[PDB]
């Protein structure tokens, strides 16, 4: 077993890489922006699985539980990563080092602007809360472990409580009062509902783009998109 | 889930 | 004030809407009418409950309608789960409208949502959700759906932490309990989105006559 | 109109 | 077969992701700075294999060729990527988005300060030349193939020429820019040689515990 | 000036150093003995050759020694490869000191450097490296060995293009040849680094004595 | 050469 | 030393 700080350090060293994606030479259209975002999401999915496999005890879960968790979480984790990358650039969404989308740029894709304003809104809240790096690591691991409600069951609840105690430990290290610690903890996990909402809306939006044949989902992204 | 299962079982 | 805020939410609690089963067996449109008629009746009492929340009437009018726009289905499902917290495998839709899980095999798609509602109820029950806790959380759903609002959501958060501390449990366990309770907001929001997707296709496929508040809220 | 009146 | 455009575009869509590494909590010690760099290199090496397999024709070679090329080039490609990330930040090496080391921070590891000034010098030369992102793609692929191979290495060279031709400068300046970029390869190979001697020395003294794929490339 | 620069390069070509093969078969100490004496004598003429580079003396004393320190192994190996271009399988260290590759087994670890010198020699053989192309490339080495030196290196570069342009091949083949040649510079650099790694090792193992110019540069 | 051979033969 | 005089020419 691991200590709360050891779990945090383990999460740190498991951090997935920043997938590089460049803007097309031609100005953005609906078909090409959806192409860029899905290509980015399809590449990030690969690194996410290796990230989840490095969370302590995750591979001890049954294969059914590992699969079910990643299907439910993948859009949330990806959205939470995009938001951490964008936390210091208000008005911009840092999808990739060379793919910085200004808010008004989403007008070319049908209906993506609402999800852009959602992602930016929650990012600004994480910004005003001054989300620390170690808190972001716990929050991301909590997103995966808290995604679906349904021996491997006992390990899952132990897994969620360990990350939660790690987050409580990280907040306790900050030195603020015990009442400020409870308030900070509450303010952080209240945004989990906003992230799940952005995930639900983005999930529905991408399913329409795939249904209208606007974007071609391929391999990993296609496998997850089913359901 | 061909790809997801394979990526979960390897190293 | 946490003590004073807890009581105010207690006295602001809505009544219990009454409804019964169609004598003819449930069909993919009779159950749709029963739950939409219930929701319509619940919606009227929810606005009265919202206005009784301290500071809600002091908010802007556009801020009020916006909060009820995104929270009303979360609040309705949250009250339903609390009504069903002591009844495994059942959903206390009304004191006389008590359905089982397999009844959801009737209307198309409602079987998937019932399982989410039952599983969230299961989680709330294993945590032994207390009455004063459920009051603070349900108020959090409304105030956390989308300046004076930040004063309300904060103070309500002090109330839930105050209530949690009333149990006299370890400080680490109080943080763990608070985290486990607020972690379920994401599941209440999820079922709310999936339900909003369901009721929308029931009106488009013409299976539910939506009227009055519910038709205005579904818009 | 209804929700605006009920508030 | 591919055109210079499609070759450059395939190299663009094969770019490896940026590995994330953080500065340790404690101040940097010689063993800790060596730990951060070797961990960074070990992770980057996994994605380089995926990048190298995407170079058109690379998977067609014999296995021993694909191995031998990666054994001889892997360091040069890592420092070349590092210098591209550091091209706009003089006096700094952007090892990772959260691992930005000033030059004088190398004075903690014995021997590394001379190697840091080499990369910073070569970075400045690439910055004074205003190296283009499309040229950098061809150069990295050429570093791999200059460690059927003559055809693939000619195809990437053809693409780099095609990129320089698309800038519109005079035909002399195209031959001049080509030569200027090609000569910095020697300084990159030099940095790789001097950098490899430092790592193997650090390894035999057991200063840094290297592991797995970084161990196997040594 | 291109045509004038290439002419000045030829006029500055160093004389051949006269060294002979020992009567007894090569031993590890006797092979290193001959190669180190040969390099010592070659180092004296190179300094004279470098001082004849148009504008080398203009560089500062620090830039002068730094260019010669960092490049002197590259230029000697470049000269050796030039003498062995028309003779496969052998390294023409000197008119009488002609060494086949298999003789490198006399010294531990020199074979790997010998095969590197020969492999890159064969590539220059395949490209049909013209004489005047070798004069340019050899001067680019030392200039590219890390303001005044910049334009200096710029002139030798323009000259190499003129020697390639005089061949009459296509403009696309001009860029191809210019790229094939300059890419082999990194192979000359690689050979020099491994060769220095061997000579310091050979000196530190006390296998060969090093003095005068060679010891000065090696330190 | 354990990992390299494995990495060169996967996706 | 020697390289200083050899260049002193
Ligand atoms: C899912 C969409 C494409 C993929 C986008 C998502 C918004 C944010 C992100 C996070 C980024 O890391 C990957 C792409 C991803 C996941 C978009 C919302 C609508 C569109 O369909
Ligand atoms: C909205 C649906 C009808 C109304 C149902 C909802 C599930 C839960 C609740 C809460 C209860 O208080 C009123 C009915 C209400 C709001 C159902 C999900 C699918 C169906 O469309
Ligand atoms: C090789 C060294 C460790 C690895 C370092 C190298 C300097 C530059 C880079 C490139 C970067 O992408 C990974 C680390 C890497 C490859 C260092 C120089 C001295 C030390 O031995
Ligand atoms: C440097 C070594 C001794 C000197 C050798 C070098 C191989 C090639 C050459 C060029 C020739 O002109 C002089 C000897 C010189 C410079 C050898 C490689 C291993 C040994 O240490």
């Amino acid at each position: 077993a691991l200590s709360p700080e050891q779990l945090v350090l383990t999460l740190l060293e498991a951090e997935p890489p920043h997938v590089l994606i460049s803007r097309p030479s031609a100005p953005f259209t609906e078909a090409s922006m959806m192409m860029s975002l899905t290509k980015l999401a399809d590449k990030e999915l690969v690194h996410m699985i290796s990230w989840a496999k490095k969370i302590p005890g995750f591979v001890e879960l049954s294969l059914f539980d590992q699969v079910r968790l990643l299907e439910s979480c993948w859009m949330e984790v990806l959205m939470m990563g995009l938001m951490w990358r964008s936390i210091d650039h208000p008005g911009k969404l840092i999808f990739a080092p060379d793919l910085v989308l200004d808010r008004d740029e989403g007008k070319c894709v049908e209906g993506i602007l609402e999800i852009f304003d959602m992602l930016l809104a929650t990012t600004s809240r994480f910004r005003e809360l001054k989300l620390q790096h170690k808190e972001y690591l716990c929050v991301k691991a909590m997103i995966l472990l808290n995604s679906s409600m349904y021996d491997s069951s006992r390990k899952l609840a132990h897994l969620l409580n360990a990350v939660t105690d790690a987050l409580v430990w990280v907040i306790a290290k900050s030195g603020i009062s015990s009442q400020q610690q409870s308030m900070r903890l509450a303010n952080l996990l209240m945004l989990l509902s906003h992230v799940r909402h952005a995930s639900n809306k983005g999930m529905e939006h991408l399913l329409n783009m795939k249904c209208k044949n606007v974007v071609p989902v391929y391999d990993l992204l296609l496998e997850m998109l089913n359901a | 889930h061909k790809i997801l299962h394979r990526l979960l079982q390897d190293s």
